[PDB]
């Protein structure tokens, strides 16, 4: 009935897994005996060493568009008399199939581009067949990293270098894209689009109104404002937000989607249009909005000309009467565009005149005083049918706006490449011939290239960087996902949220206004994001200092900053040592070598003869050139000859500082692992064994081939070990990267020494991965009380500090929930009872901006001593005993179900959704779930005072699906070919990496009476007919 | 005697030394927005350049002194330009207007050499010692043409090339060098288009090209540099300057690049205007635009009969000749808003009304002797009494028919009334009458009166809405007018009888008309057309010219007969009158006065009170 | 003699007096409240308006001091509760007790 004695023994099991099987007690002594250097910096010197890096990246990037400007500038002063007089095209060319550099598409790029034909193509005189290729190829070869180069003429021909086939399924109209609208007219447009359904508008006549209303919204930018209105007996705007019925909201990706689905959802009404009230509301919206820096305001009206029975020119009177009173009240700032919806002649010649007087604001015709001493902005009127090009007529409304001859580079936020690849950041600048406009040029670059110096910062273990702009939008922060992995990021996130911490709004002031500076603040340890807690270097602190040093990126609207936690405490990094490799270095790319006796370890190419070493993207001098360009066998040999180079004759083939030093300090694990493997009895229980460093070194055994974009510094087991310095950290159950399924990880940190054991003194962590059923095989052998029955009414289980169970009698289920491994779904009654014990369970709401959700999770008190038993609930039908395993972050618990008891914890079996996304309760039991947003797309803050210390730090980490290839899957056997069906009892098959103990027949819940051991490919989760988790 | 290298870049004409290859200085010039074609003169060390943003060709010395615009009207975008250092002439190739023209070194005597079947000429090279001019074409079929330096014997010299530029002649080796932008190379050939050899390759865009001694210089927009190489082999490749992006033209500045001789010599070949070199080192005497060569084949003659049609900011001139010569723009400065035109065939001066200045201004055909005759006032239309030498012009602000001398001395008012609205006006001094449109509201009239304002009678009043233009022809004895509202052109005798409609179809906005022989020309502002109707009725309505925006007025000019003019009685001493001299039908000549004066007892002078 | 309802979930529902034990063998309102509050998330999400009225009629049944008769309610309250809430209950981890089948 005791429980403490069973905890001392189960804790010695954990130390045997870490000390002997992993080697933590050995590597802690090896790094204890190495000598380091020290720095004390307040951030003043590092901020200008990194501002020295990216400023030259922007200067070379501004010198490309300033070049391509003076290219096209000279490409009209010469081509006013040296034109093309030639024709080419962007398809019908079947070589290519290169996919080189960022251009992951078919691309010859033999200094030849292409010409995408618009509909408004004639003779005229412009770019000489893109003879610009002369310089364009030079630009691509002399500036590596850049992607697309293009010129969209005012005429309409779209010319892009290098050439590729990009949607020849229609016509690629670039003059109606958000890129070319916000460049020639960079002033902020306040547009409201009024739609005319009703008065028996035919469906083909409504289809033009809803298609053209969706070409306008797909052409503007988020610095503009939009509010679409429908008019038919009543005016109803988008009923999907609060500030849509009051203000004009900016045109972000979220507003474009809501406002376009409100289109095509309206069908033809029959009442008279009621024109006058439709315009009176559009002014009540423009009035309430701020001016905020140069603004023009336009109203577009898509009607067919509507009259009544005896109020045909009397309601016309009321429409041009409120146009005089409302627009006159606004100093005649509003411009009116009107587009006629004619087909077959349903709209005559007199209803065209009604839409003429609206665009010109011709109020004097219908007898109006018109006491507006200031003139009116003369609008245009255009006609439409189902044959008109809606991109060149409605999409070209921006030519009707005043062009103020603004000649300044405009920087765009990241967006998906319209040409068939990932993410792009584009800068563009217009092109003038005295006062004649030509078009624009634009240089596309991958988002991962611009930010490679701030996304992979590995200088100091006490610092991290983040990049912002003038108004506070975060372009990069360690809480965001790497740019190379993304599909569409939400840039609309202020640093007051990522770096949310008390007294940050005071430093946010000096960063956005002062060009540079430095400042220290004092923050309590509690109520602080994890990034500052993982870098403390004094043990036992209640408050800590942080130093911010910022500086503007010169010649642009971006600002860099360096964060140094505790600037006064010295930070250590490994001094240059030159140890001779006792065991010779094997790089992890086993596909380019092929020399070892190869085999397959799960979904991996690996070997059991020696461990391998990995270099992540952050370790190289150019992380982008390592991710985009392939890595050849020659590159592996320059890197292998340099890392094991005991001399100093071989030059640096492209590595950062501290990269070779941390490879020569961790090469000692090759002797520890090989010795232990031959005298250990757990060769068939351990799937792998590995160590990681902050500067990008990864040694793994069995030495396996990994994806180039795999970063161990962003995994949970690494981020969880640093938060618990010195303690054995149990992480899982979690889906393994190597295709091994669900695994449980023991992770532990190794420090520079032992007199200073803080989170910030972590120089490396080690990890060892097990199976999902292993830790339940340990409870049955170590602890006899668990075997009183077959894990039915007396159940044993191990829980981590987040609530997940790494050992439990039941394995997998109605094939759901997703968070099925959590204690709230497997043991509902304990969850309701432990929520009531004070100071033991804390529910946390962090804000993860990656996928625009808010996550819920539990954090159990890892410093508990003693037992916990029934306090309120389960006093009769289900006895419980819970205590902490000494020296770790796990908990061991037993349940004695003596009588049936019904308890419930809400857990979604189709999604992850929470039940109630309005409030969060401490005593309300529910498995980890999410809620979308607690902000507002109106002012840009948090609705409730959700200034919780947030930043879930992605932690989603989008799991990929990198397989191998057919034909080679069957040419090899398993490495550790542990033949499964020669193991007889459950104690010999639990934990074997490529086996599984089959208990259920291939039909749901049929207990087969001869449980045998089988390759895991046969019975998944226990059912010999169960399908794949993938 | 040192040789430099001149090149143009944006608004700068920059100079590079070839000996001490380090001196980088700019030619001291101001007002240049964009420099393009370059060439010089060996005689007085002048530098010549084309400005295709200002549509001008300007000239100055090597110090910026004597900065002058020699060609300033009628240019679209010319980057072809070369200097004839022997005959002291200037050639240029305009791509927009598709014309290779000629003028003197000071910009006088403008003539068009090639204007037929010319598709965008650019790089221009001259060989005056032999009498050939070479140029390049792109457009439809890129080719290099050959012709004599007078426009004759035009031939296609090299047919199968890409878009070429930087045409330069090596006068020592008898070879022709050029660049190619589509095939990406620089190649050569002998003086007649064959024996072609590629000198250097893999130049993605060799724009400029020049030659001096054994070295050819070029600029490639990809490499952003000026380079040197062996002219025949392509070896010995050196860089002159880097970081020079987009040079528009390069030129070697030395006296040996402009040697040789021809028969023009220092006496201009004893030609009256232009000395244009032809084969056998010979010459022919050229003539300005619309001039013809006389019988002696050394002197030129101006056109005796020709037509003038005006625009809003440009006055033009075209002739009906069997050469089919093109029209030209008259180099008249400060043209702002021309409303109507008329011409003096005696002193060869062109008059016009500028409605933005409210002025009646006069000037020569070549632009000199600009003078303001009248300078509130608001002229509208004018008609010149070429015999008595005085002008009748209508003021729209005061609604009077006002008389002013050719020198500007006011005569007086001859017609005024509260309801009168005189607008279009044409005079007929051969019979002593003046015709004018009276645009009274809802009753438009066409009236006539003697040259003093009395004897007023209404000719035609019905069938009119907006008679906007007026003209007559005393030979045919007809009166013509155009109606822009009824959309028709009508005719009638000089007495009011025989009113007919010549055309009432395809008429939109006829703002002017005049008579030339048996042809009635009129201009249509909306349709942008010059058209003609044969008065004899044997031929149909014929299009003359299209694509002419902002039409205002048209006026034909016949040669002035020496005997017919002097036999007019008011031609000598204004008939002895102090003011108005008008011919009366009874064969006698009578003096008259305006409406605010009375004829005195001497019947020659006027009196007041 | 009946006692007044003390569980915060079933207060102000139409009646004030209840008597333990109930149908689920709860000896005190303290123990009956510990199980009925496991349905509190469903009540505040407002799937069916009849949910609090139906659940409380089971755990805290109506007590009349000197009546003591089994006057029945009305099945219509059971089949309106399971109509709007059962598709959401099965979506999460909740399931109806067999002692609450709409046949009794
Ligand atoms: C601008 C101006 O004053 N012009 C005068 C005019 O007023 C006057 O009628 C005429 C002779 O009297 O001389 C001239
Ligand atoms: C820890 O957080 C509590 C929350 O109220 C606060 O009162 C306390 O001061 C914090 N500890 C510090 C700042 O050392
Ligand atoms: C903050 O830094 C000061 C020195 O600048 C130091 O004296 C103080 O102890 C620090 N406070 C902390 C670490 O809480
Ligand atoms: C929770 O942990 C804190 C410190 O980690 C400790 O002070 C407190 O006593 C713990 N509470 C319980 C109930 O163990
Ligand atoms: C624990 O369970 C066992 C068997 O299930 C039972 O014999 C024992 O009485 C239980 N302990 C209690 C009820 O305290
Ligand atoms: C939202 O926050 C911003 C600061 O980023 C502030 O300027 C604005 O006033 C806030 N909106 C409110 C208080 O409605
Ligand atoms: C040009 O090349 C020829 C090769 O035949 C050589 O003889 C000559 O010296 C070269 N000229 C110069 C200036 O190098
Ligand atoms: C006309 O030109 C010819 C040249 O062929 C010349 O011989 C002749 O003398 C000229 N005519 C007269 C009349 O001189
Ligand atoms: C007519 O002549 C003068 C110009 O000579 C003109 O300015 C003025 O308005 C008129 N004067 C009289 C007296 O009619």
């Amino acid at each position: 009935f005791s429980i403490l004695d069973e905890a001392q023994v189960l804790a010695s099991q954990m130390r045997r897994l870490a000390a002997e099987e992993l080697g933590v007690v050995t590597m802690q002594r090896i790094f204890n005996s190495l000598v380091y250097t020290e720095k004390i910096s307040n951030g003043e010197s590092e901020v200008q060493q990194l501002a020295k890096k990216i400023r030259e990246k922007f200067n070379r990037y501004l010198d490309v568009v300033n070049r391509n400007k003076q290219v096209v500038e000279a490409s009209y002063t010469a081509h006013l008399t040296s034109p093309l007089t030639a024709i080419q095209d962007c398809c019908t060319i079947p070589p290519s199939m290169m996919e080189f550099d960022g251009n992951f598409n078919t691309n010859v790029s033999r200094t030849v581009s292409c010409d995408r034909l618009s509909t408004t193509v004639n003779s005229r005189a412009f770019n000489p067949g893109r003879d610009l290729n002369s310089v364009l190829a030079d630009n691509l070869k002399s500036n590596p990293g850049i992607k697309w180069q293009y010129f969209s003429s005012e005429e309409g021909i779209f010319t892009v270098f290098p050439a590729h086939k990009f949607r020849c399924k229609g016509s690629y109209e670039h003059r109606s894209r958000p890129i070319y609208v916000s460049t020639v007219r960079p002033q902020s447009k306040h547009i409201v689009v009024i739609l005319d359904h009703g008065a028996s508008v035919t469906d083909t006549q409504l289809q033009i109104a809803k298609d053209a209303a969706q070409v306008i919204l797909s052409a503007i930018d988020e610095h503009d404002k939009i509010s679409v209105l429908t008019v038919a007996d009543a005016v109803r705007t988008c009923s999907l937000d609060q500030c849509y019925k009051t203000y004009l909201s900016p045109a972000t990706s979220e507003t474009k989607r809501k406002m376009s689905t409100f289109v095509s959802s309206v069908k033809p009404s029959d009442s008279p249009t009621q024109h006058a009230v439709g315009f009176h509301r559009a002014f009540q919206l423009i009035r309430s909005t701020s001016n905020s820096a140069n603004t023009d305001m336009v109203i577009i009206y898509l009607s067919a000309g509507i009259t009544s029975k005896d109020s045909s020119e009397e309601d016309k009177k009321a429409t041009l009467r409120v146009i005089n009173e409302e627009n006159g009240f606004l100093n005649n700032s509003v411009m009116i565009l009107t587009y006629a919806l004619m087909n077959d002649g349903v709209t005559g010649l007199k209803e065209l005149a009604f839409l003429r007087d609206l665009a010109e604001q011709n109020s004097g015709k219908y007898g109006i005083p018109d006491r507006t001493a200031l003139p009116v902005i003369k609008g245009s009127m255009m006609v439409l049918n189902q044959l008109s090009n809606l991109e060149t007529t409605v999409g070209r409304f921006y030519t009707n706006l005043p062009n103020r001859m603004i000649d300044e580079a405009v920087f765009s936020l990241p967006f998906s490449d319209e040409m068939g690849d990932g993410l792009i950041m584009t800068v563009s600048k217009p092109c003038y011939f005295g006062n004649l406009l030509l078009g624009i040029v634009g240089v596309d670059v991958n988002l991962a290239y611009i930010l490679e110096d701030v996304t992979y910062y590995q200088d100091s273990l006490a610092s991290y960087t983040f990049l912002i702009d003038d108004k506070g939008y975060t372009l990069m922060h360690p809480s965001l996902t790497r740019p190379y992995l993304l599909s569409e990021p939400p840039l609309h996130t202020d640093i007051i949220h990522y770096e949310n911490i008390p007294k940050f709004e005071l430093v946010r002031q000096n960063i956005l206004s002062l060009p540079l500076g430095s400042q220290i603040i004092t923050v309590p340890v509690n109520s602080s994001l994890s990034w500052h807690i993982n870098k403390l270097r004094e043990t036992g602190k209640e408050a800590y200092n942080v130093s911010y040093a910022w500086k503007m990126v010169q010649d642009t609207s971006f600002i860099l900053c360096i964060v140094v936690i505790q600037p006064e405490i010295p930070v250590k990094q490994l001094k240059n040592l030159n140890t001779v490799p006792s065991s010779k270095l094997l790089y992890h790319r086993l596909d380019l070598l092929g020399q070892p006796s190869a085999c397959l370890h799960f979904k991996q190419l690996a070997t059991l003869e020696s461990p391998t070493v990995m270099l992540s993207a952050g370790s190289f001098s150019s992380p982008y050139e390592h991710l985009s360009q392939p890595e050849t066998k020659r590159m592996v040999e320059h890197y292998t000859a340099y890392l094991s180079d005991n001399t100093r004759l071989i030059a640096n083939p492209g590595l950062k500082f501290s990269v070779r030093n941390e490879v020569m300090a961790t090469s000692h694990v090759t002797d520890e692992w090989m010795t232990q493997m031959e005298m250990s009895s757990l060769n068939t229980y351990i799937v792998r064994r590995y160590i990681a460093t902050p500067n990008g070194v990864l040694r793994i055994y069995p030495g396996s081939l990994m994806d180039k974009a795999f970063d161990p510094t962003r995994r949970q087991w690494y981020l969880h070990a640093v938060a618990n310095p010195g303690l054995i950290s149990l992480t899982g159950p979690y889906l393994d990267v190597g295709g091994a399924g669900y695994v449980v990880t023991i992770s532990h940190t190794i420090h520079s020494s032992s007199t200073q054991l803080s989170s910030g003194h972590t120089v490396a962590v080690m990890g060892i991965d097990f199976t999902l059923r292993y830790f339940y095989k340990v409870l049955m052998d170590l602890l006899p009380v668990c075997n009183q029955d077959g894990g039915n009414k007396i159940r044993c289980f191990i829980m981590e500090d987040r609530g997940y169970l790494v050992a439990h009698p039941t394995l997998v289920d109605g094939h759901a929930p997703l968070e099925q491994q959590h204690i709230t779904h497997k043991e509902p009654l304990v969850a309701n009872d432990i929520l009531n014990h004070p100071n033991f369970v804390k529910k946390n709401l962090c804000n993860s901006f990656s996928d625009r959700t808010v996550q819920r999770s539990y954090k159990f008190n890892t410093s508990l001593v003693g037992d916990l038993t029934n306090l309120v609930h389960g006093s009769h039908c289900s006895k419980y005993r819970l205590t902490r395993i000494p020296g770790t972050n796990a908990f061991v618990g037993i349940v004695n179900e003596t009588c049936d008891s019904l308890a419930f914890c809400a857990c979604s079996m189709v999604d992850r959704l929470c039940l109630n996304c309005h409030r969060m309760e401490q005593n309300e039991c529910e498995c980890p779930c999410e809620c979308p947003l607690e902000v507002n797309e109106c002012t840009g803050n948090l609705t409730n005072a959700e200034n919780r210390n947030p930043s879930c730090e992605v932690h989603q980490e989008p799991v990929t699906y990198t397989a191998i290839d057919p034909g080679l899957q069957d040419a090899l056997q398993q490495c550790v070919n542990s033949r499964c069906n020669q193991r007889m009892e459950s104690g010999d098959c639990f934990g074997v990496l490529d086996c599984e103990w089959c208990v259920v027949d291939s039909d749901g819940k049929t207990h087969l009476d001869k449980s045998y051991c089988a390759p895991q490919k046969e019975c998944f989760g226990g059912i010999v007919g169960a399908k794949s988790p993938y | 005697p040192e040789a430099f290298l001149l090149f143009s870049r944006r608004a700068d004409i920059r100079r590079i030394s070839l000996e001490t290859n380090n001196n980088n200085v700019a030619i001291p010039l101001t007002g240049v927005k964009e420099a393009s074609a370059l060439d010089f003169d060996v005689t007085d060390n002048r530098i010549y350049w084309t400005d295709i943003s200002l549509k001008t060709i300007s000239r100055a010395f090597m110090n910026g002194s004597a900065l002058e615009h020699v060609v300033e009207f009628g240019l679209d975008y010319p980057e072809g330009m070369a200097v004839d250092w022997l005959g002291k002439n200037l050639y240029w190739a305009d791509t927009g207007t598709n014309r290779i023209e000629v003028s003197k070194l000071d910009g006088q005597h403008r003539q068009v050499l090639v204007w037929k079947d010319l598709d965008s000429p650019r790089a221009l090279a001259l060989d005056p010692a032999e009498g050939f001019m070479y140029w390049t074409e792109w457009g439809g079929k890129p080719k290099i043409d050959r012709a004599a330096m007078d426009g004759s014997e035009r031939t296609t010299l090299v047919p199968n090339v890409g878009r070429a530029n930087g045409l330069t002649i090596d006068y020592a080796k008898r070879r022709l060098y050029w660049t190619d932008l589509d095939t990406n190379l620089i190649e050569s050939s002998n003086m007649l288009g064959l024996n072609r050899e590629v000198i250097a390759d893999d130049l993605p865009h060799p724009f400029g090209l020049t030659q001096y001694q054994d070295y050819i210089y070029w600029t490639d927009w990809s490499r952003r540099s000026i380079e040197r190489a062996n002219k025949t082999s392509g070896q010995n490749r050196t860089i002159i300057q880097g970081h020079l992006d987009y040079v528009m033209d390069i030129l070697v500045f030395h006296s040996s690049r402009q040697s040789g001789w021809n028969e023009c010599a220092s006496s201009n070949g004893h030609c009256s205007h232009l000395c244009l070199a032809v084969p056998v080192g010979g010459f022919v005497c050229g003539c300005p635009a619309h001039y013809s060569l006389n019988a002696d084949n050394r002197t030129c003659s101006a056109p005796t009969t020709f037509l003038l049609f005006s625009q809003k900011s440009a006055i033009n001139r075209m002739v009906i000749d069997e050469q089919q010569s093109p029209d030209i723009i008259l180099p008249i400065h400060s043209l702002r808003n021309v409303r109507a035109i008329d011409y003096d065939p005696l002193d060869k001066q062109l008059y016009w009304i500028d409605s933005r200045q409210n002025m009646i201004r006069k000037a020569q055909e070549d632009g000199s002797q600009g003078f303001t005759v009248v300078v509130e006032i608001q002229p509208y239309d004018l008609s010149i009494d070429i015999y008595s030498r005085y002008i009748y012009w209508t003021c729209e602000a005061t609604n009077v028919i006002n008389v002013t001398r050719l020198d500007g001395r006011s005569v007086g008012v001859v017609l005024k009334g509260e309801q009168d609205r005189p607008r279009a006006v044409v005079v007929n001094p051969e019979k002593g009458y003046m015709y004018f449109t009276n645009l009274q509201e809802r009753s438009p009239k066409i009236e006539r009166a003697a040259l003093d304002g009395t004897e007023r009678e209404v000719l035609f009043f019905s069938g009119l809405s907006k008679p906007i233009a007026l003209a007559l022809d005393s030979r045919l004895g007809k009166l013509f007018w155009a109606d822009s509202d009824l959309r028709r052109i009508e005719s009638s005798d000089l007495s009011g009888a025989n009113r007919i409609v010549l055309e009432d179809s395809n008429i939109l906005q006829p703002v002017g008309l005049t008579v030339f022989e048996n042809w009635l020309y009129w201009i249509d502002k909306q349709q942008q057309m010059i058209e003609k109707i044969d008065m004899t009725g044997r031929e149909g309505r014929t299009k003359v010219q299209a694509r002419i925006a902002q039409l205002s007025d048209i006026h034909a000019v016949k040669e002035l007969n020496l005997q017919e003019y002097r036999q007019h009685p008011c031609a000598q001493d204004n008939g002895g009158c102090s003011h108005i001299c008008l011919v009366k039908g009874d064969g006698t000549t009578r003096c008259s006065c305006p409406m605010h004066l009375v004829l005195l007892q001497d019947e020659l002078s006027c009196g007041g009170t | 003699v009946c006692q007044e309802i003390t569980v915060p979930m079933c207060r102000g529902i139409g009646y004030n007096l209840t008597h333990m034990p109930n149908q689920f063998n709860h000896d005190t309102q303290d123990e009956a409240g510990l199980e009925v509050h496991q349905f509190w998330p469903l009540v505040e999400i407002h799937c069916s308006p009849d949910l609090r009225f139906f659940l409380c009629s089971m755990y805290t049944p109506i007590c009349l001091p000197d009546y003591h008769k089994p006057l029945p309610p009305c099945r219509s309250v059971c089949e309106r509760a399971k109509a709007g809430c059962s598709p959401l209950m099965r979506q999460y981890g909740f399931a109806w007790p067999e002692r609450m089948s709409c046949d009794r």
